[PDB]
RNA sequence: CGCUGCGGGAUGAACCGAACGCCGGGUUAAGGCGCCCGAUGCCGACGCUCAUCAGACCCCAGAAAAGGUGUUGGUUGAUA
RNA sequence: UGGGAUUAUGACUGAACGCCUCUAAGUCAGAAUCCCGCCCAGGCGGAACGAUACGGCAGCGCCGCGGAGCCUCGGUUGGCCUCGGAUAGCCGGUCCCCCGCGGGGUCCGGUGCGGAGUGCCCUUCGUCCUGGGAAACGGGGCGCGGCCGGAGAGGCGGCCGCCCCCUCGCCCGUCACGCACGCCGUUCGUGGGGAACCUGGCGCUAAACCAUUCGUAGACGACCUGCUU
């Protein structure tokens, strides 16, 4: 029903395009952890592109002008808006299927998350190149909450490793019982083996 | 062009022991220990001999620039061994 | 006691860039992402269902509020599992991105 | 770090192309990205094939860097790759991946009824070991 | 996150509510003040100070003035939040919980 | 489609059921008995194109189908002209369908000698009491029948 | 061209294709196939190139002389 | 009125090019510039707390339910979760040691074009009678009690003791179940969302604006304030 995407290790534009397509096609999409997003090109290169945008503003009343959002969440939004017909209705509903966040909030910290192999950095670039993190970049241009958002992900990790040990414990038990009562399930095991399961 | 292989080697004296978690070198000796990472070069490091006598660094399929790094790793290691075994002293004068 | 139909998405009309030919449609099917694997779904009947304010007839039932438009799958729109289709009365354009049904009836399997 | 090499006499598996699903051997290296290739005992003529096509196996043979393929036939049959090859698990995974797709509807039913019971038992067993540990945790 | 008021709040503070104090019935904090002379309210309010020790980082205190003591025509008090700055959260709650009222 | 094959119906009221094929008549329509005990589906006529054939089969060659069973026998019978032609009427001559005995006799005499052959295959009953459907991750062009 | 619409050139008097009764089906030209936007969601082929102003498709809407142990190719002449 | 990243520049280590070299990889200092701070305003932007209408007729909230009727559309099993690496990873043992039964590392054993596989996993959807064989005590009558976190935007669920009740998973034996006579919107989230008609207990009793007054306020609007005590 609903699709969730961890953005750690992705690239900005190659992700956005895949999103905008699905979104127009009825799907509801949720992008998470937008501070892990990377960009091609070194830091200085990319900083200028953003700072040059901050010097575009209506001379006569910049209470009206281009609004220069700072956060990683809102930047990824502002990107995708460049790939849609936002000045028409079906464009405007598309935006309202998308939710973006920075960090992993409580609804979605207990759900499995997807990845695209087509917009990853290890796949689309050569390792002898440069790249930049969008989290750092916002901090330099006035994003004020890089520092608590860190503490909150730490606490998240401190609880997930708990969950995995429980899950990792139980697998041992699942596996031990199999080899104990094998004499009782020896018949139903075979047919699975004959048809491509359990082998 | 591209070339298939380039490699270079470094020896170790008996007093010293080193180890590696991939591209993360651990040195230890008389004057303590040192730790340094080379996870940004893309080479293969190996360590062979009786009690790891000798080290070689090698690279496959590289350009002119990418080959230039192979000796540079080795030069750093010679410096680290020397420091933990002997230690560096620089003198400065006033005028 | 369950679903007996395959699911699809109404993506838009046949078009160029600055024109439309509203008398034929394009359809995006699930699991179908290559031209080689569309020959199954040829000749088969489609449908777009919706609910209206007034009651209407039903064959073998009481007058519920549903309504349909019928179809026929025709051919393939290029390399990637997209499809073309035609109906009786051209679609409304509020259906874009919604769900239509692909049946299995003219079987040759 | 590396364990598998591109050598003269290194065996490989073709994953996509006209000849996918077939073993073959390497004979000589043409360039950075191409090789001269042969499998006689798998119905594969001598031809060129790139490296992006095939994966490297842990088997290897012994012959010089160009022969007349009567010799390649010997070394192949000498070591009995065919028997060794189906021994692997890798291959058994390919064999099983076949059979699932060939599986018809009556076969797809009997599996349903079997898979069900298998998991009833295993869950009902795991329930017991938990209690035993919770009360032997003392 | 959460807030607490005391048990007795004089009228000059209650005039900050109630734009028209003249034709009102003055039924403010009448039900909230009943869980101080109670048993479960003692359990209900004190289950909350524990949270604030645990899930909070910043403490502020509500205070108001004494307007009887002035010559002015006015009677309404002025409220304001003030920040407590010190060592740790638990200290500031104890310091304030004593200093209340 | 060959005598003894098993077929999925997918249009009517007896929808999505699994049945058994006897033979083809002289009108292009197929004769089906999803044996009444199991599927609750009798001798009927069905169209060869509104159905799927499975790759699952049995041996039926030894079996006695009567001569009198025809397209003239599986015919509907309604549309009676002697009517008032005025009122809240005109589908009122019992309004309903009622079964003759001759049909019963026919169903019994056949399934008597069909059914033992079925039980010669294990688990072939649950397949003929179940119902077909689609679910998540089951694309039909992929699955072979 | 003016008297002449249409597909492409983001837009457009003349540039490229092609000239018009009203409709159905198929195929093309010139251009093109990340998303806006129809179509490569080919397991496409061989190389080049990193820019603290990168480059990006006739008409066409922006730049030269001279230079550079930046890097890849080549010619000539010498030395081992 | 205070900081952060860096320019121009000067330096470290160090290859290519045995040597040399501020650069190729990798580091350091660095400014009336830049961004933020302090400072002004506060979004078709959220939050916590208070009180919630008995008058000559009135009227509302919560819980629990029986029938109906209007308007607005979607949909047609579910997936309750390690972190991260990529010229390397995963599991088990934890033989051996470190951090307060837990986690970190060395040494070992298996796996690795990932079978402790999302090319995946769970879940069965014809009902009923009895009459035999393998595998077996699970649940709840909006059931009997407490523990919590959750606190990043829960709008969230979970594990031991009782009043009761029952025989469901697999394989065979025996039949019944409108067999509606070839056919379209069948089949589930659904007691959906919003108003109006609506059937008993447990609980509730007020505010804003105008007129009036004040001048710290003011073109008029607005704003600060006082008056049955
Ligand atoms: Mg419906
Ligand atoms: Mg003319
Ligand atoms: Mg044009
Ligand atoms: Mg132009
Ligand atoms: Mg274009
Ligand atoms: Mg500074
Ligand atoms: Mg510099
Ligand atoms: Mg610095």
């Amino acid at each position: 029903q609903v699709l969730v995407l961890d953005g750690r290790g992705h690239l900005l534009g190659r992700l956005a395009a895949i999103v905008a397509k699905q979104v127009l096609l009825g799907r509801k999409v949720v992008v998470v952890r937008c501070e892990g997003i990377n960009i091609s090109g070194n830091f200085y290169r990319n900083k200028l592109k953003y700072l040059a945008f901050l010097r575009k503003r209506m001379n006569t009343n910049p209470s009206r002008g281009p609004y220069h959002f700072r956060a990683p969440s809102r930047i990824f939004w502002r990107t995708v808006r460049g790939m849609l017909p936002h000045k028409t209705k079906r464009g405007q509903a598309a935006l309202d299927r998308l939710k973006v966040f920075d960090g992993i909030p409580p609804p979605y910290d207990k759900k499995k998350r997807m990845v695209v192999p087509a917009a990853l950095k290890v796949v689309r670039l050569k390792p002898t190149r440069k790249f930049a993190y969008l989290g750092r970049l916002a901090h330099e241009v006035g994003w004020k909450y890089q520092a608590v958002t860190a503490t909150l992900e730490e606490k998240r990790k401190e609880k997930a490793k708990i969950h995995y040990r429980k899950k990792k414990q139980l697998m041992r038990l699942r596996k031990q019982a199999e080899k104990n009562v094998e004499k009782k399930i020896d018949r139903f095991t075979e047919v699975l083996k004959t048809h491509g399961f359990l082998v | 062009m591209k070339t298939i292989l380039s490699n270079q080697t470094v020896d170790i004296p008996e007093n010293v022991d080193i180890s590696l978690k991939g591209r993360t070198v651990i040195v230890k000796g008389p004057r303590g220990t040192l730790r340094r990472d080379f996870n940004h070069i893309n080479v293969e490091l190996s360590l062979l001999g009786k009690k790891k006598k000798r080290l070689r660094v090698d690279k496959w399929w590289g350009n002119r620039k990418e080959l230039a790094t192979v000796r540079t790793i080795c030069s750093h290691v010679q410096n680290m061994i020397k420091g933990v075994t002997l230690g560096f002293r620089y003198k400065m004068r006033s005028v | 006691s369950g679903r007996l139909w395959c699911k699809a998405i109404f993506a838009g009309y046949k078009r160029g860039l600055r024109n439309q030919r509203e008398h034929t449609a394009l359809l995006k099917i699930e699991g179908v992402y290559a031209r080689d694997e569309t020959e199954f779904y040829l000749g088969k009947r489609c449908a777009y269902v919706y609910k209206a304010k007034n009651n209407t007839v039903t064959p073998g039932g009481k007058p519920n509020k549903t309504r349909v438009i019928w179809g026929k799958v025709t051919r393939a729109h290029g390399n990637s599992g997209m499809v073309r289709a035609k109906f009786r009365s051209n679609l409304p354009a509020k259906a874009i991105g919604h769900r239509i049904r692909v049946m299995l009836y003219p079987s040759r399997i | 770090v590396f364990r598998r090499f591109v050598e003269v006499g290194r065996v490989a598996y073709v994953s996509f192309g006209p000849h996918a699903g077939k073993l073959v051997a390497i004979v000589d290296v043409i360039d950075q990205n191409r090789a001269l290739v042969d499998g006689p005992c798998t119905r594969v003529r001598r031809q060129a094939m790139p490296f992006k096509c095939m994966q490297l196996t842990d088997f290897i043979l012994k012959f010089p860097h160009s022969a007349r393929q009567k010799y390649v036939r010997k070394a192949w049959e000498k070591a009995d790759i065919n028997t060794k090859w189906a021994a692997t698990r890798w291959a058994k995974k390919i064999e099983a991946r076949e059979r699932k797709a060939k599986m018809t509807d009556f076969d797809r039913y009997k599996v349903m009824k079997a898979k069900k019971m298998r998991n009833r038992i295993i869950k009902n067993e795991v329930k017991k070991l938990q209690r035993a540990a919770l009360l032997k945790a003392s | 996150f959460k807030t607490v008021f005391a048990e007795h709040i004089s009228d000059e503070c209650k005039r900050r509510f109630y734009k028209n104090w003249h034709k009102s019935k003055k039924k403010a904090f009448t039900k909230y003040c009943k869980k101080w002379q109670d048993d479960a309210g003692k359990r209900q309010l004190d289950k909350d100070f524990s949270s604030m020790k645990k899930y909070c980082q910043v403490i502020r205190v509500l205070a108001h003035t004494q307007m009887r003591l002035l010559p002015l025509r006015q009677k309404k008090a002025h409220l304001m939040e003030i920040q407590v700055n010190g060592g740790t959260v638990a200290e500031k709650l104890d310091w304030a919980r004593e200093r209340l009222e | 489609i060959t005598p003894g094959t098993i077929l999925i119906i997918l249009t009517g009221r007896h929808r999505g059921k699994r049945v058994v094929f006897l033979k083809q008549l002289s009108s292009g329509l197929l004769l089906v008995t999803g044996p009444l005990s199991l599927n609750r589906v009798p001798l009927r006529r069905t169209h060869q194109k509104f159905v799927i054939a499975t790759s699952t089969k049995i041996d039926i060659s030894g079996v006695k189908i009567p001569k009198h069973l025809t397209d003239a026998y599986f015919k509907k019978k309604q549309l009676r002209k002697p009517r008032h032609q005025e009122g809240e009427i005109f589908d009122t001559e019992k309004e309903k369908y009622e079964i003759t005995e001759q049909r019963k006799v026919d169903q019994k005499a056949v399934d008597s000698q069909i059914l033992p052959k079925i039980k010669a295959v294990p688990q072939l009953q649950g397949y003929l009491r179940s119902v077909f459907a689609l679910t998540n991750g089951v694309y039909p062009h992929k699955l072979v029948f």
